[PDB]
Order: C-alpha cells, then structure tokens, then sequence
C-alpha cells in the first residue's frame, strides 16, 4: 500500500469528528426539523438505514444497490471510453422487414 | 445448416496420466503433511484448520507428484504440464486462492458485504454520535447525495470491499507464471548450451567422445537439476502460504482471553426472576 | 440378593480369567531371523558377498597385497559354513596397522602373516565342510539379554 | 411389505389425523394464552456475526409453573406436532405433481417415518415406545458416538492444538465423561458441570433508570423472600428497591458488574465532548439518567442474560455439530440455517422442562410406571432400549439428566446423553462371556446434586464418596428417603 | 446376565476391518495393471497430424454429423 | 515459444487433466483417511481411575 | 496489487460484541389484539391480485381461419 | 462422423532415427535413475539390521 494512508486516516477522522461535534453542538431539536419529518419519508434513507441493520440486510442492500443502479454503472464506466471515440451513424431500423400475412 | 453451431475440441492423453497421479498418492501417503501441519499452526488458529489444511496438502503433494512424474516419469503429458501456464494458474493457483474462500467463506463473505456499508473505525468506540451516523445515516462519512452517484457507488464500494482480498489473487497469478518462466526457460537455456556444445563436438569429432564421462555429466546434471526444481518448488509452497497468511488470513485473528466460570453448579433462569 | 461372602468367589474368578489373559500376553514375538526375509541387507553391501569354502582368512600388516589374495574390508560379507553351520561373517573394525585378505591355496602367504581361520583340502567333496572356530581361536559373544525386574503393580495396604 | 399394510389403515388414518390436528390446536390455544400473560417477552437476538438468530434456553425456553395440565396430555401435545412435522411429504404431490406420489410410498413404507395415526396401538406411551423400539433408538445409537466426538474435538480443537485450547483443570473430568466407556465406571453430572468451565461467568443484569446491576445470590434470595411475604406493592417495589440500591452500592464498590471487563462484551463509558464542545476539564457529557438522584432507582422490568459462553455457545458449534445435535436428539435437522435447528434444539429443551414440572406436580418420578419412566427417559436421551435397566437405575438417570438440564446448558446435555450410547460389537462368538455379577442397581440417593465437586487436579484423580457418607445426610436425603421407604 | 455396553453387529456398523482392508489394497492391486497400460498407451501410439495430412482424426462424441 | 501461447492458457484438454484428476481424489478420499492412529489405543492403556475406595473408620 | 490483510482490520474488530439475551416483564401489551378480520381481507385481495393479472392460454387464436 | 484417416498410417523403422547427443542423453535423467535406484535400495534395505553374534 500507499505511504499516504495515514494521511487519508487523519482526514477521515477529520470530517467524521466534525460531523459528530456539529451533531453535538446543536443538539436535541433535530426530529422537530423538516429535514428529518422528510428524510423519514425518503427511501435513500429507508435504503441507507436498512443496510446497517442485522438478518442479511448487509448483502440484500448490496445486491439491491447493484441489481438496479450498479449496472447502470458498470454500463456508465464501460461509456467513459466511447464518448470520445467516433462511432458512425445508428441504421435505425426502417421497420418494414418482418411483416407477413397469416395463413 | 443454420441452426447447427459446431465446436471443435484437440482431445489427447489424459485418463491414464491423471489416474496414475492419483495412485501414486497412496505410496507418497502425504509425505508433506507435517510441514503444513506447522505452518498451518503457525498462521493460523481455529477449527476448521484441518479442512484448510487438507486442502493445502492435496494440492502440494499433487505438484510434487507432477514434478517428480515430469523429472522422472517422462511420457506425453508429464513433460509439457510445468512447461503450460495453464497448469500453473489453474492447476495450481486456482486451488490455493479459492481455499480460504471455500473454508472461512461464511465469515468473509459477512466481512465484504459488511463492509459495503463503508464507516471509518475507531478503536475503543466509546462514542454516541458515531452509533447515530453509523444508524441514522448508515456511515460514519457524510453521505449526502452521494445516492445521486450510487450507480457507480455500488461497484465501488464493492471494490471496497475486495480491495484487502486482491492482493492475494496477484500473488497467486505471479508465482504460478514465476514458476512456468522458471521451468521453460531454465530448460530452454540448458538445451541450447546441450545443442551448441554438441554442435562445437560433431564438427570437430577429437572431442565426439564421451568426454566427461557417461554416469559422471548425468549423475551431476540430475542432481543440479532436482535441487533446483526442488527449491523452486519450496519456494513456491512457501511463500504461497507465507502470502496467504499476510493477505487473508489476519482477518480471522480472535485472541479470546479465558475467563474464570463461578454459577458452575447454578444457573440465573427467566423463572429466577419471572 | 448378594452377601457379602460371595464377592471374593467372583474375584477368584476374574483373577483366574485375568491370569489365563496375562500368561498369553507375557509372551511377545522377537526379531525375525530368517534369512530370505534380510537376504537383501547383504545384497546391498558395499561389496560383493564371498562365497568361502576354499584357503585361509589372513592378517597381516598394512601396505602393499598380495596379488592373488582378496581384500577382505569393514564392509565386506563373507558366506561360509562355520561348524556345520550356514553363515554370513561381515567385517567390522579392522584394526589399524593391519589388514585382512582371503588366500586361497595358489597364493602365498606374506611374512608375520597370522591365519585367523582356515578352511581344508576336500576338491573331491560337493557339499563343502567349511571351518571349525576352536575354543581361543574365536571369542564368539552371546547377548547377555539381562531379563529385568517383572514390573509389580504396587498393591494398596488394608488396614 | 409395510406399505400395503400402511395402506389398508390410510383411509382409517385420515380421521384420526384431523382428530389430532384439532386436539393440538385447542391445547396450543390453551398454552399460547396463558403464555401471552404470563410469560415474558424473549427478544431476538443475532450471533457474532450478526446474520442469523441465535437461542438460550434461559431467555426463550420458558416454564409454565402452574400450567393446569396433566403430563399425558403434555406428551399428546408434542407427540402429535411431531406427527404434523411427519406429515409434510403429503405436500409432495402438491408441488411436483400426480407423480410426487413415490416420496408418499417412500413415507408409507416405513413405520418410523410416519405419525401417530398409522399405529395400532392406543396409549401414548406405548405408541411412543414402540416408534423408539422400532426406529428411533436405532437411529440414535448411529449419532451418538459421532456426536460425541464432535463435541470432543469442538473442545479440544483441529490440528493438534489442545495445548492452547484445552484447560488443565477438566481434564479428568473430560476424561471421566467421555472416556467412561473405557473404565466401565459410572460418571458423576457434576463432572460435566464443570465443562462450563471452558465458558466464563454466567451474568445478569437487570436493568434500571439509571444504571444496569448484576444480580447476585443475596439480591435473589431477598426477592424471593419478599415474594414469600406476599406484601402491598407499595412495600413490595419499596424492598426490591432497597435492596436494588444496595446490590448497586455493592457492585459499585466490587468495581462495577462482571462485564465491563469481558471480551464481546462492555458498558461504555460518558459520552466524550469533541473539539469546542469540551467545556475545559469536563471532557465528558453524562446522560440524563444522571440527573435522577440515587434514591429513585426502580427496576425497568428488563432483563439481559449473558451467559458468556466464548467455547460453548451454539453458535461456534457448525453446520455439522448442530445437525449431528438435532439428529440425536429426533428432531428436524436438514437443510436448514443452524439458526433454525437451536430453535428446535430449545423447543425440545423447553418440552423436557415443563415434562419435568409437572412430574414433579404429579409426585416425582416414583408416580410413574415402569413404561412411562422408560418413555421418558427416551425423550430425553439417557437410555437405549437394548439395555433393560432396573427402576432405581432409570430414576438415578432421570435425576442426573434433570439436573443436568436445569442448569440451561445444550453442550454438557450433550455430552452426558452421548456416554449411553457407546456399544461395541465383539468379533467373536464365545465373548463377551456371560456375566456373574447381578445386573447394575442405583437409587435416587446415590446421585449427588445436592453437594459442590471440585475438578480433581490433572492425572490426580479422587474416589467418589457416597452422599450418604456426608454428615448430617439422613437429614438431607430425607426427602427421597420419605418417597422411596413410601 | 450379559456384559454392558456389547450388542451383536448390525448393518450400519459398516463392514468389517478385514473388509476394509480389502478396500484399501485395491489401488495397489490395479497399479500393477496400470502402469503397463501406461506405457503401452504412450507406446503404442502414433501422431494424429503430418505435414501431407489432408485430414486429422475427428471423433463425433453424439453422432450428431 | 512453444509454451508460449494463448491456446495453452485456457486450454480444454489440461481442464479435462484436472477434472478427472480430482474426481479421482475424490472417488479416493475414504482410502486417504483409512490411516490409523494410536492414541486411542494409549488413553485406554494409561487412563486409570481412581480404585481406592473409602474407608471412614 | 491491491490490499492484505495485514493494512486492514480484522473479522473480530468489525463484529467485536458477542450475544447478550434481552428478556421483558409481560404488562399485558400482547394482549387485546384487534382486527380479527384482518387476514381474510387480506387473502381476498391477494387472490383479486391474481385474479386480475391472471390470463388464460387461448390456442384458439391459432385456428387456421384463412 | 468419426475418422481414422491413413495419414496418420506412415511407415517406421528405428533405422531413420536421427537420435540423441552424449548430452542430450545425459539429459534424459537415465544416468541418475541408474544410481539412485541403488542408493535407495540400498538405504531402505540396510536401514533394517538383523540380529548378530560379536565375534
Ligand atoms: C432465481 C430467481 C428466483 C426469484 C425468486 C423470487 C420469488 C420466490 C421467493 C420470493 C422471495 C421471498 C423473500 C425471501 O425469500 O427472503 C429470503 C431471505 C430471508 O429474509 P428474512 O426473513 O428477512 O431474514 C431475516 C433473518 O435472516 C432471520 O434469521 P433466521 O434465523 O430466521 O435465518 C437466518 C439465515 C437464513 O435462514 C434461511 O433462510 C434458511 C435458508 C435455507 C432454506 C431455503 O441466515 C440469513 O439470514 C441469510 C442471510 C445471507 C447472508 C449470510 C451469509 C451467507 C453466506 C453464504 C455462503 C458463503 C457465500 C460464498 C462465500 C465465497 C465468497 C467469499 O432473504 C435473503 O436474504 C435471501 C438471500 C438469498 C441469497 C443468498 C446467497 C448468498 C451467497 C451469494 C454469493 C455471492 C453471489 C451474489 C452476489
Ligand atoms: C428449502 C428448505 C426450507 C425448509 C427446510 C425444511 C425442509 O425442507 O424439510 C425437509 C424435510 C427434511 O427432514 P427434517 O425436516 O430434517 O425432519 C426429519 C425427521 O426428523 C425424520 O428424520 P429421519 O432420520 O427419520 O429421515 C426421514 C427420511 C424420510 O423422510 C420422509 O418423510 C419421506 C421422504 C419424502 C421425500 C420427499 C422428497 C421428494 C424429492 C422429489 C422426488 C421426485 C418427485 C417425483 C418426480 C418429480 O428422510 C429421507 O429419507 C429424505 C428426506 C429429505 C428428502 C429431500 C426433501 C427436499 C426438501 C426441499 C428443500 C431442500 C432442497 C433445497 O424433508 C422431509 O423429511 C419430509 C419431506 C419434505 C417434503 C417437502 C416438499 C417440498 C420440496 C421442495 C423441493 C425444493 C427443491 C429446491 C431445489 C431444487
Ligand atoms: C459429488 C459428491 C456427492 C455430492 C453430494 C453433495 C450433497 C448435496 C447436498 O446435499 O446439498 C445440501 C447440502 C446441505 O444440506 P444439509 O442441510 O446439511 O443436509 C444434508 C443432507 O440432508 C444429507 O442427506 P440425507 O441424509 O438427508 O439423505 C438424502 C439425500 C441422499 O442422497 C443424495 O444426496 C445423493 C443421491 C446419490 C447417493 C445415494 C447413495 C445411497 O438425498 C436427498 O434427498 C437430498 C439430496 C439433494 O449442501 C452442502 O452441504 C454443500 C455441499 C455442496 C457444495 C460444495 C461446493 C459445490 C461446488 C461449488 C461450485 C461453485 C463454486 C464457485
Ligand atoms: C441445496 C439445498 C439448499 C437448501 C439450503 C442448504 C442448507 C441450508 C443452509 O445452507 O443454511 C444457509 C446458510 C447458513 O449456514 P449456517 O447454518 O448459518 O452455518 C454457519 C456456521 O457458522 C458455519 O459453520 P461451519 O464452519 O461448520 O460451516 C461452514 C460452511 C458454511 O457454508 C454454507 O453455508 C454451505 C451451505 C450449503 C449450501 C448449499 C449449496 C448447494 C449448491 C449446489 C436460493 C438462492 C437464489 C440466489 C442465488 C444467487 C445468489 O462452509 C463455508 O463456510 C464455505 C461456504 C462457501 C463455499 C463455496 C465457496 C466458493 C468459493 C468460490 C471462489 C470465489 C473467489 C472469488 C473471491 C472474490 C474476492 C473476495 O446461509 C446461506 O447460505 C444463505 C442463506 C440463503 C440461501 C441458502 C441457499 C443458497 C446459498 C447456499
Ligand atoms: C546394450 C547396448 C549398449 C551399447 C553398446 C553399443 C552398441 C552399438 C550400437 C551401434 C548402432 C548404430 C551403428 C550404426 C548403424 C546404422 C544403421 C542405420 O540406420 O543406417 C543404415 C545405413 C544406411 O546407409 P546408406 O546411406 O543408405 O548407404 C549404405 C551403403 O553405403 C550404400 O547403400 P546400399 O543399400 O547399397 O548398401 C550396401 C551394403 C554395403 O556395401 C558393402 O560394402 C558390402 C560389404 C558388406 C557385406 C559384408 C559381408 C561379409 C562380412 C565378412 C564376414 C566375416 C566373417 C566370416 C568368417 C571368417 C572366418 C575367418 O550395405 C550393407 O550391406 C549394410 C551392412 C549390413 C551388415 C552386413 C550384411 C548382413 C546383412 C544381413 C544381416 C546378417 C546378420 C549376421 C548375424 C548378426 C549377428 C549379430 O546402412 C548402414 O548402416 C551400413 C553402414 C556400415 C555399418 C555402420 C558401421 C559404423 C561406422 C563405421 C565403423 C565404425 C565401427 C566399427 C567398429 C569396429
Ligand atoms: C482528473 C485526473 C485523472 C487523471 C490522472 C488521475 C490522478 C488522480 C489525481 C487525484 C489526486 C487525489 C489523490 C489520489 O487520487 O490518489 C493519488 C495516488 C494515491 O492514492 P492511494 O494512496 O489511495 O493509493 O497517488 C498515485 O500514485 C497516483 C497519482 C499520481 C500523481
Ligand atoms: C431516487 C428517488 C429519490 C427521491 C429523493 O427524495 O431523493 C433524495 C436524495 C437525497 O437524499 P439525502 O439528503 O439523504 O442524501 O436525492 C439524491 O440523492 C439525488 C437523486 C437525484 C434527484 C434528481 C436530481
Ligand atoms: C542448484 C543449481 C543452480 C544452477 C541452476 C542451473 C539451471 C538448472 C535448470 C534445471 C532445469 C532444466 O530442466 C531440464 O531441462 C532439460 C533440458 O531441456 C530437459 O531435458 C530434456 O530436454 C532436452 C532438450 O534437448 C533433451 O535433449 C533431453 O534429452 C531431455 O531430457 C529436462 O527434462 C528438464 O528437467
């Protein structure tokens, strides 16, 4: 590995230890907000919640996540090396071959 | 035709030179089997050691049957099988990176997909905001609208997870190929240096005589050649299981201190109370 | 329904099945001795075995042989009738200053030469009657086999 | 064969099994609602690992101390869910088809595999004896060896690591249970009570409005004393809030409860104050139940069982010990999570407790018949039936075993069960000769529970001492003394 | 009355050890004709292409040509 | 090279070698473990229990 | 290439806290259930579910008309 | 279908060998077997003493 990741680790804590002092710092109030009356009625955070929890959720967050979005990311990495490149014209398909009366 | 898509397959000799590799197995009789004992003993503590090593010991003595059948026993297959690298990824590597996958497979797999839900650390996690993020928002980091990426996040995260379990795959393919160059091209230079010496003799036919002698080049040319190969494949044994150890198996390090039982003879119960 | 006199019947009677086991048990197989099952530990020797029935076995002092005679060396195994009885002799410690050859009848005996064991003149004879090791011509050494203490279990005092 | 004869009594099984179906139905009405008032909530709880449940009997195994029922009827019961569990093939052709009719062939050829109502015979009891007679002891004298060895090397460990697993104080005591059949010597339970030493402490805390406290023996002895008194409960949560302070200011002094310093497991500390929010010295943010003063410590009703069992908890146990447990014992095992065969493993566990009760309630074990006895000690895995034991011999066992039991522990179950089920086959005819001594007789006062056995030290091994030898224990064995001269 | 922890053998007992013996020399019974088969399948061998062949040895596994 | 090749790296006929190779281990296992240990043979030996007996007076 | 072992943490660090069986008084709260018909309501609506995304096989379509 | 072709059908004869090298033979590990079939014969057979009489 990286002789950097002591660094990476020094900026994780970082941003976590900030996050948990500013969670302390305002303090109680936070379910009269409408931030949380919204996110209670969210399904990123139905997802995000569920996946932490106990039973397998862990892996049926994973493959959620990855049967709807992560092939649509795998198809998103595969493009980044195609929409530079030139490509002809789509023969759009002239939609008559395949027509048969029945008999 | 068109429906008729054909495949043309290559096939040669195979059944009786993988049968015989199988029964030599009962007069080697896991002549290895100590070593791994210690190793295994030595890398890792648990109770499904002995399926590990099991396994680790079916594939050594395997090679070191092929090796002495492609030294000694020198018929079709048994010549060509440390020449092919697909022996030495497949019939080799495959085996010994999948192990510990299919012994501590369970734990593992609960690990990487535990660590799909990405959090940093912390050791004596004596902390109460970090259990709200860890819950609430499901990380210790700041997830916020990065669901607006998840598309890539998720094959990321999964690379995440395998990241610590790569370096294992890496090391397996690098010595099975070290293994296959090592072979071919240690027997290519000594054929060549056998050829241009036989070259400098047949023309010049004063030194066409069995000038060394005839047992005295063999015996030293068997000896140089078996002490090589045998280092060679301690090597490879060695540090396939020294890398398996630095690569996969600290994950499965659980010291648990023994703890002194008292309520032997007793025991609090629901009905205790209830 | 048991009193107690009658335990001791019983212990008489398990004592006398345990004895029955134990006077088979005490007894044990020793070494193999015959010969076809260790022909192979002199077929591997570092020289090739000597079948003697002919001459003299010699020592004499280190130096130069005489040509005729057969080096006789630690190692060397030596297939000889020995009182009527079939032998191998392998040699074992020579000592220093001094060696040991076969002479066979053609060949002459060296100076301060002393003939340890001597086979007779029987050309005629098809069944050859070898040697005959007179008392203080061999120290032949039995194995003393000291048979130790029969291990006692100790028995438990009862008051 | 058999199926022909299973068939001829199919059409005469069918009423018979809906006549059970509605029998088990309105006595598991009758159990869930006593149950659902009197029974408290068992949460659930995951492993380690945190995917698949994991089960105590001292959580979820509960006992119906009062439960109006006579023992006859409790056999009914869980003979007849067995019979439903049996019953499942008939699903068979509902799945794969009018050709899913071979796996109910299959199931009518054998009379073991089958429930109650293909049976000739009428009590209970001796339908329950002639399924183990017939199929189960059968199928049970092929585990228990293997189990046993299971349990042996899950001790001892793979790959010849017993000096960093195994402990030099059990070691005769593993040896007397598990290499008895060697000996020939009867086993003390105590001796495999002290397997729990393996584990380490066995903790409750009960929780509070301000801290969780460790029970212990005296905190216990006072609640059930002022349970005795049967006191208002003005008084009644008075005491027992008393004597929780006191248990708190005792524990607090010990240098607080057994589990803030166990591996796995641990109560945090105050919350720390990060960054600005540190007010100077005051690095810490105690929680609200700070704020309550000491003298308005209530119980919460909660309870949390930490039984500690770092070597013995069934989750460590595999795929394989689980089965192998569950195979034993007669139960459900195949293809399944290990999850869902501790379920079973306590169901039975809690089955065989309230058996135990109300024995008890219907006079010991004396009360019973000689069948009834054998039948029991079936259910619970202490005899075979190639064995034909005395009835002093069966009550001993049953003592042993319910004592074993009591303590809420599968693993040393287990062992115990597996040491009746080691016999061998001689290769010859003449031997094993015919016997001169009279056949094995016990008593209920040979068994001692009622007295602590320490474990005899490695390779120094103590002879056994009758309980009857202790002082004052014609005092102490009265009870039994009064049921057997009776 | 008979002695304690003894019963006559039963079918899943598993065979006996003179059975099982039997078992194991079985590998080494088959070596013998195996290791000749061995050789006399290398030896008796001959190389499936040239460079004047026109066609190579085909093996139809299914009889589907 | 010979040996060289990309034919010889996922080549069918060394899949087919391991295939019958390791379906031949595993017809073969229960003749692997048929190797006797005698430890059992020790503790039966050498496991005495205690044979004294109590004697109060 | 990639990571070890050895640069991460362990099976045990994640997953550090072993079982702990938490046990409740019994108040009455699972007491008193409403909505008896609760579960035939929801059957009838499973079955309209798959009744209204049923679709018999017509193989009738097929007849040769022409 | 299945074939057996007559290409594969050639003449042989050990006559049109062109053979081997003193090298290439040494090569062939014959030399080695040739020793260490004794060596190991003779350790494993050796190995076993019989019982003696010291003379
Ligand atoms: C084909 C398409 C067919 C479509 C069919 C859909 C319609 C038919 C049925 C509808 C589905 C209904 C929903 C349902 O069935 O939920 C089931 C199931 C139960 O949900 P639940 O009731 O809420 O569970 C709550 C608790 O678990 C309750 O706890 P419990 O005690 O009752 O039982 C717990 C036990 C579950 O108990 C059971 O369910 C018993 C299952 C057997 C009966 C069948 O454990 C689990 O919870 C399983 C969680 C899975 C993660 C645990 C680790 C698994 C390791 C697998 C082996 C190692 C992998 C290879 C390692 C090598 C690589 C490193 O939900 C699932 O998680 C299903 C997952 C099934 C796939 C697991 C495959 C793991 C291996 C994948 C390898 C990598 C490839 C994938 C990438
Ligand atoms: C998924 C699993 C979720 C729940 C797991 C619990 C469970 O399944 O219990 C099974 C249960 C296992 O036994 P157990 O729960 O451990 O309790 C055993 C007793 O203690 C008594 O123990 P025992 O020692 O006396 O042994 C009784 C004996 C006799 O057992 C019998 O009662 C009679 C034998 C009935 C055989 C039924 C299997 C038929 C297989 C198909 C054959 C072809 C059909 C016709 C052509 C089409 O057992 C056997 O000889 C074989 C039993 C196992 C047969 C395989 C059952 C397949 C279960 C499907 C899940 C596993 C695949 C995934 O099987 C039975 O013993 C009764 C038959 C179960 C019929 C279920 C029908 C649904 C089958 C669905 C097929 C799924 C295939 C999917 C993969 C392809
Ligand atoms: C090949 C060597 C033999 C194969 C046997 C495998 C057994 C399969 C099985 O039982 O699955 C359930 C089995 C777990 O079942 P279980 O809940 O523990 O209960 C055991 C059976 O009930 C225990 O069986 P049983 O005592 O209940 O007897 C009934 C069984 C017995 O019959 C058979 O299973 C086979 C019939 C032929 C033998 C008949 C001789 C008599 O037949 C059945 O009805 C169920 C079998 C399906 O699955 C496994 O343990 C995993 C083993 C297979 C995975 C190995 C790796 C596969 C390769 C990975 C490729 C991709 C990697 C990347
Ligand atoms: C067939 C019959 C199916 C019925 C279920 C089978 C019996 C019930 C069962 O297995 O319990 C579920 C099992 C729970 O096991 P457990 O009783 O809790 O034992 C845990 C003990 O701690 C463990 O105690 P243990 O140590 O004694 O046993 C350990 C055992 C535990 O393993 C097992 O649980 C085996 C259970 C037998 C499963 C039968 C398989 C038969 C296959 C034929 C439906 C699924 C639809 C979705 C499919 C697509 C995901 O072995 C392992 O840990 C290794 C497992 C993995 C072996 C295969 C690994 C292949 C490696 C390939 C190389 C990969 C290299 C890439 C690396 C990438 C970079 C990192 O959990 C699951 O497998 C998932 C549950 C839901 C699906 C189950 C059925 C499909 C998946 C299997
Ligand atoms: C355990 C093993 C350990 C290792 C130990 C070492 C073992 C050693 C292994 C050696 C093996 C390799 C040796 C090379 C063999 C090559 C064979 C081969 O594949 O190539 C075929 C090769 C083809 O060559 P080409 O380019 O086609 O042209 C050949 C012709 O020049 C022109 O073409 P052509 O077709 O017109 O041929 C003309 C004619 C040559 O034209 C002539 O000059 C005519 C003269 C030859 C006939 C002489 C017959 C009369 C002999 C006198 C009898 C004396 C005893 C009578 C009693 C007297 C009492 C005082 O050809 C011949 O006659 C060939 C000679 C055949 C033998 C003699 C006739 C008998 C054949 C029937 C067999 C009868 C069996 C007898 C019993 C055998 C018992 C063992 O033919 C030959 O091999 C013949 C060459 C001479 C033999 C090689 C001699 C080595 C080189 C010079 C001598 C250095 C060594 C001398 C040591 C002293
Ligand atoms: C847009 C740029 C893409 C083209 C090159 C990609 C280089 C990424 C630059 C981002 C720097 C942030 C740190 C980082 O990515 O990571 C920079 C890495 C270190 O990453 P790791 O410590 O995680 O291995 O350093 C490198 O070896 C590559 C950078 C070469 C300069
Ligand atoms: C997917 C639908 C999620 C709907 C939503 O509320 O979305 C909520 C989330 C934000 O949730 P968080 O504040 O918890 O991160 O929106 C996103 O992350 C971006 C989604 C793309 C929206 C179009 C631009
Ligand atoms: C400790 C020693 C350190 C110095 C290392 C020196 C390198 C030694 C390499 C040993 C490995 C060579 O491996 C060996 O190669 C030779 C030469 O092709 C092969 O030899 C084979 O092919 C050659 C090629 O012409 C034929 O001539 C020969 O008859 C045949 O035996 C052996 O079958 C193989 O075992």
């Amino acid at each position: 590995s990286s002789p950097l990741v002591p660094v990476w680790n020094d900026l994780r804590a970082l941003q976590v230890f900030t996050s948990q002092e500013y969670m302390q710092k305002r303090g109680p109030g936070f379910t009269n907000t409408l931030e949380y009356k919204l996110s209670c009625l969210n399904p990123v955070k139905w997802y995000d919640m569920m996946k932490v929890m106990p039973g397998g959720k862990a892996f049926v967050g994973t493959a959620l996540g990855l049967a709807l979005f992560g092939g649509w990311g795998v198809e998103f990495v595969k493009n980044i090396s195609v929409m530079t490149k030139e490509k002809p014209p789509i023969d759009w398909n002239n939609e008559k071959l395949g027509h048969l009366t029945r008999s | 035709m068109l429906n008729s898509n054909i495949y043309i397959i290559i096939y040669g000799g195979i059944i009786m030179y993988s049968i015989m590799i199988i029964i030599q197995m009962f007069l080697y009789n896991f002549s290895n089997k100590i070593y791994i004992e210690v190793e295994i003993n030595k890398y890792i503590l648990s109770k499904n050691n002995i399926d590990i090593y099991w396994i680790i010991c079916n594939c050594t003595i395997i090679i070191i049957i092929t090796t002495l059948n492609h030294i000694i026993n020198k018929i079709g297959i048994y010549n060509m099988i440390e020449y092919n690298i697909c022996y030495w990824l497949i019939g080799t590597g495959l085996g010994l990176y999948i192990s510990p996958f299919i012994v501590f497979g369970y734990k593992f797999f609960v690990y990487i997909m535990d660590l799909n839900n990405y959090s940093l650390n912390i050791y004596h996690n004596n902390n109460k905001m970090n259990d709200i993020q860890q819950i609430y928002n499901g990380t210790n980091y700041n997830d916020t609208m990065i669901f607006f990426i998840k598309d890539i996040n998720n094959i990321f995260t999964i690379y995440r997870s395998i990241n610590f379990f790569m370096n294992w795959l890496y090391q397996m393919i690098y010595y099975g190929v070290r293994m296959w160059l090592v072979f071919v091209l240690h027997s290519f230079s000594l054929g060549s240096f056998g050829e241009l010496i036989t070259v400098i003799t047949d023309n010049n036919l004063i030194f066409n005589v069995f000038y060394i002698g005839l047992l005295g080049l063999g015996f030293i040319l068997y000896l140089i050649v078996i002490f090589y190969l045998g280092i060679q494949i301690y090597v490879y044994i060695s540090f396939s299981l020294s890398f398996l150890h630095s690569t996969i198996l600290l994950f499965l390090v659980n010291y648990i201190p023994h703890y002194n039982n008292k309520s032997i003879f007793n025991t609090f119960t629901n009905k205790s109370i209830y | 329904d048991v009193p107690i006199e009658k335990i001791p019947e019983h212990a008489n009677v398990l004592l006398k099945k345990i004895d029955a086991c134990l006077e088979i048990l005490s007894k044990d197989i020793g070494e193999v001795t015959d010969a076809e099952a260790h022909e192979m530990y002199f077929e591997t020797s570092k020289f090739q075995i000597l079948h003697i029935y002919t001459g003299c076995v010699a020592s004499f002092p280190e130096g130069d042989v005489p040509p005729g005679a057969v080096e006789c060396l630690p190692g060397q195994v030596i297939r000889t009738k020995v009182n009527g009885e079939d032998v191998m002799l392998e040699i074992d410690e020579v000592d220093p200053g001094y060696q040991v050859c076969w002479f066979k009848p053609d060949v002459p005996l060296p100076e301060n030469a002393e003939i340890l064991w001597s086979y007779p003149y029987e050309p005629t004879a098809a069944l050859p009657t070898g040697t005959t090791w007179e008392e203080g011509q061999a120290n032949v050494l039995i194995p003393a086999e000291p048979t130790p203490e029969a291990a006692v279990w100790p028995p438990t005092p009862v008051t | 064969t058999a199926v022909v004869k299973n068939l001829a009594k199919l059409p005469a099984a069918t009423s018979q099994i809906l006549t059970n179906v509605s029998k088990l139905q309105t006595f598991h009405g009758l159990l869930e609602e006593r149950r659902d008032k009197y029974a408290p909530l068992a949460y659930h709880t995951y492993d380690n690992l945190k995917q698949k449940t994991t089960w105590h009997p001292i959580a979820h195994a509960w006992v119906d101390e009062g439960l109006p029922v006579s023992k006859k009827e409790y056999n009914e019961y869980c003979w007849l869910k067995k019979d439903m569990q049996r019953l499942l093939p008939l699903a068979s052709p509902f799945v794969f088809g009018i050709y899913g009719i071979l796996p109910l062939a299959v199931w009518l050829s054998n009379d073991g595999y089958l429930p109650s109502a293909f049976s000739s015979k009428k009590d209970i009891v001796s339908k329950k004896l002639e399924w183990y007679s017939s199929y189960g002891d059968d199928l049970r004298q092929q585990v228990g060896p293997m189990l046993q060895h299971r349990l042996k090397r899950h001790l001892r460990g793979t790959l010849n690591n017993e000096h960093r697993l195994m402990l030099d104080e059990v070691t005769e005591s593993y040896k007397e249970i598990f290499y008895s059949h060697y000996t020939g010597q009867l086993r003390d339970v105590r001796k495999c009570a002290h397997l729990r030493l393996y584990d380490g402490t066995s903790t409750v805390l009960l929780l509070t409005n301000k801290e969780p406290v460790e029970l212990t023996s005296e905190l216990l002895q006072k609640w059930n004393a002022i349970k005795a008194a049967k006191l208002s409960p003005e008084e009644e949560k008075k005491a027992r809030n008393e004597a929780l302070i006191e248990a708190y200011k005792e524990q607090e002094l010990h240098g607080g409860p057994h589990v803030k310093h166990m591996q796995g497991y641990g109560i945090p500390a105050d919350t720390p104050l990060l960054g600005e929010n540190a007010k100077g010295d005051q690095y810490t943010q105690p929680p609200e139940s700070a704020s309550i003063p000491l003298e308005q410590l209530e119980w919460t009703g909660d309870t949390v069982f930490i039984p500690a069992e770092y070597r013995t908890e069934m989750e460590d146990w595999g795929r394989e010990l689980t089965k192998l447990a569950n195979q034993f014992l007669l139960l459900p095992w195949r293809f399944v999570s290990n999850a869902w065969n501790q379920r079973r493993l306590v169901s039975w566990f809690e089955e065989i407790l309230q058996e135990d009760a109300l024995i008890a309630k219907e006079g010991g074990v004396q009360a019973l018949s000689d069948d009834e006895l054998k039948v029991a000690l079936l259910d619970r895995a202490v005899i075979r039936c190639d064995e034909e034991l005395t009835r002093g011999d069966m009550e001993a066992r049953y003592k042993e075993i319910s004592w074993l039991m009591s303590l809420r522990n599968p693993f040393i179950v287990l062992a115990w069960q597996t040491g009746y089920y080691r016999s061998t086959y001689s290769p010859e005819d003449d031997l094993p000769e015919a016997s001169i001594l009279p056949k094995l007789n016990r008593t209920v006062l040979d068994v001692d529970v009622h007295n602590e056995l320490a474990p005899d030290h490695p390779e120094k091994p103590l002879p056994r001492v009758h309980p009857a030898l202790y002082p004052n224990s014609h005092l102490a064995l009265a009870k039994e003394v009064a049921v057997l001269a009776k | 009355v008979p002695v304690a922890n003894f019963r006559p053998k039963k079918p899943w007992d598993g065979p006996w050890g003179i059975q099982i013996s039997q078992k194991k020399d079985r590998p080494f019974i088959a070596m013998w004709i195996l290791f000749p088969l061995l050789l006399v399948d290398h030896l008796t061998r001959e190389y499936y292409a040239y460079w004047h062949s026109s066609k190579v040895p085909v093996t139809d596994v299914f009889g589907d040509f | 090279l010979i040996p060289v090749s990309l034919v010889d790296l996922i080549n069918i006929n060394i899949i087919f070698y391991i295939l019958l190779l390791y379906t031949l281990l595993l017809f073969f296992i229960p003749l692997f473990l048929a190797s006797i240990n005698y430890t059992y043979h020790y503790i039966y030996k050498y496991y005495n229990y205690n044979y004294n007996f109590i004697n109060n007076n | 290439m990639g990571g070890k072992a050895s640069e991460a943490v362990t099976i045990a660090f994640r997953f550090p806290h072993r079982t702990t069986f938490l046990v409740k008084q019994n108040v009455g709260q699972k007491l008193n259930k409403g909505h008896q018909t609760f579960w035939q309501l929801v059957a009838g609506g499973w079955l309209f579910f798959l009744l209204i995304n049923r679709t018999s096989f017509k193989p009738k379509l097929a007849a040769p008309k022409v | 279908p299945s074939t057996s072709p007559a290409d594969k059908d050639v003449p042989m004869s050990i006559l049109h060998t062109h053979g081997l090298s003193y090298v290439n033979w040494c090569m062939s590990l014959a030399p080695g077997l040739l020793v260490f079939e004794g060596f190991f014969r003779a350790r494993y057979y050796r190995s076993r003493v019989p019982p003696s009489r010291t003379v």
